[PDB]
């Protein structure tokens, strides 16, 4: 399976002909972590001339996309993270994903690589 | 397409419909169904990734990508 | 009553197949029904004449067309 | 199937003969909205010298066609239709029927295709 | 049980103080024509500054209150209310929801009882 | 009122006894929500007063919309 | 995962049944309490009053806040 | 019952006593949100030579404490505080926390009460 980072998700839901092609060429589940969800639910009334048409597409996206809750499991991964890695308050939601990630032994998505690679285990897909 | 005729049955005493082979789905194929008013209607699920991207493509894309806010 | 949604999959009953219809998407064992498949979809209806129908509307037109 | 926008189904009930040859060579199933039904019924009581004639033969098609209510599902459809296309007055009838056709993955027919190809998502034959 | 008029919908949807207060006394089901609801879709995204607010309350008034399908039994009593009063355009969409305030035989709260003394056996209540 | 117990099996089905001072009454239809270690249950229906003081907890609108069918 | 359903009898004790994704399982020691309209379910792991008492007597960290 | 802010339980953690006090006067279930338990596992490891320490309190927090999950019932919850009040990235996490409060219909206990009160709805408990 795979696990979409949120701003690749951002970039599906708001019509990115690149990252849209690229999405629909993976193998397997696509998912999302409910993390991500909250940060999508977060960006539909932004700008409110478009507030109806990013309803509309993170509905549909919604409606097929698997959403992870964020469980016990997770935050085993999340500790297992902080233990080895060490504490870092700028990447506690990063982690909180790529917990999601590790506990359901997916590849995650993602345009920050970077910030992910002291994250021992987590399979990577870095575009 | 094609076309028949027929009733439903009790099978588990829950109501079905029995599907002849020019009117079947195949197995273990998941389906929707809505009933509204005279009409049933019964389709299979579109909840691959390639459906999704056909829907999101034939709706208005906003006008920008948001930036993520990190 | 009858406007409702479901989900379900294809089973074997007998040698056929069928699909299962909850209770408000049913129609009653006495109803002879109408199953047109176009493509993948199929739509269920009672069976109450075809559209070939009844002397075609052969009634007596109104004066003004429509 | 196909659904009958509601001024196809006034050219079948006041017998048009150059849509009711193209109704009859239709090889799906023909649904009518209890919507169109609504305006028909109005219809027959537009001009009282006709409503004898009109009743006749709506009730004619009544006997056969089968009814597609206008139920959450549809109106489902109806507020994804605005959140794409914006709201419009004048169509608001008109997609409330398009928005059964789409809820039932069904072809919608109509003499004014252009007004409908804001919606996404919907089957439509011009006549 | 009561159906709200469209417009009284609007006023309890957006808050008006002389709606909320008198529907909280009203005793027993308290229902919305779903071609209400229809209407109400169409006007939340209308003011886009106010879209993400009108969202959220038309979603708790649709939690709560039961939407009525339009089905064969309201299109029956738009029938007679058509034949007892003569057809009109302007008045279709306020008969058809006023068809299913008799159909379910409830009393319909609107703020223009006026223009419904037309309908045999509506049952109306004047704000 | 607080209780303890654990859970038993009814017609093919998990369920919970709600002792006398925790019990809803008879025909109540509940809404229950899991979520990790907690099960909460609550009444699902609410009174037009709850609906109301919903909508009073929430923002209103900066407007009155106009019904545009009437014009 | 969310469910509704509707109080039933058993024996001299009102139930409600938890369907399979919400259910505990069959040697799960429960705690009920009910506070107005809502009742709230966990399984019985210790109480607050003996949660804090185990703290006071833990030494604690040098500051709060981390 | 009561959700605990995640401060309240790093006071909890840390031994606080004008918390541990209150904490016990309160009479209901007293659940943890799994992202204040996130906080936490972080916290645990942020000072090295105070990480023995708060993980054995920490341990026994968690030994004894329901904890909730973040599920989709909560991140409704969360878009509907995002539609009633606008974003706020500040507040992500805390209105994350008390989406879980709202979903279970708990009481939010916390330091900072003035954060939370454009939540509609919320029962807040100010510490």
């Amino acid at each position: 399976a795979y696990v979409l980072d949120t701003n690749v998700a951002i970039h599906l839901r708001d019509g990115d002909p690149e990252v849209t092609t690229r999405v629909t060429a993976l193998n397997g589940a696509i998912l999302l972590s409910i993390i991500s969800r909250v940060e999508l639910e977060g960006g539909v009334y932004r700008e409110a001339a478009q507030a109806g048409l990013r309803r509309s597409r993170l509905d549909v996206m919604l409606k097929v996309l698997p959403v992870l809750d964020f469980d016990g499991a997770a935050a085993d991964e999340y500790r297992r993270i902080v233990e080895s890695a060490g504490y870092s308050r700028r990447k506690v939601v990063d982690r909180m994903i790529a917990a999601q990630a590790l506990a359901h032994r997916a590849t995650f998505v993602t345009f920050n690589a970077d910030d992910f690679r002291d994250i021992p285990g987590l399979s990577l897909l870095a575009w | 397409h094609a076309r028949a005729t027929g009733k439903t049955f009790r099978s588990g005493n829950s109501e079905a419909v029995r599907l002849p082979r020019d009117l079947a789905f195949g197995a273990d194929v998941e389906l929707t169904l809505i009933r509204s008013g005279d009409v049933l209607t019964i389709y299979p699920s579109k909840g691959s990734i390639a459906d999704l991207v056909a829907t999101l493509n034939q709706m208005p894309r906003p006008d920008s990508v948001e930036i993520r806010d990190e």
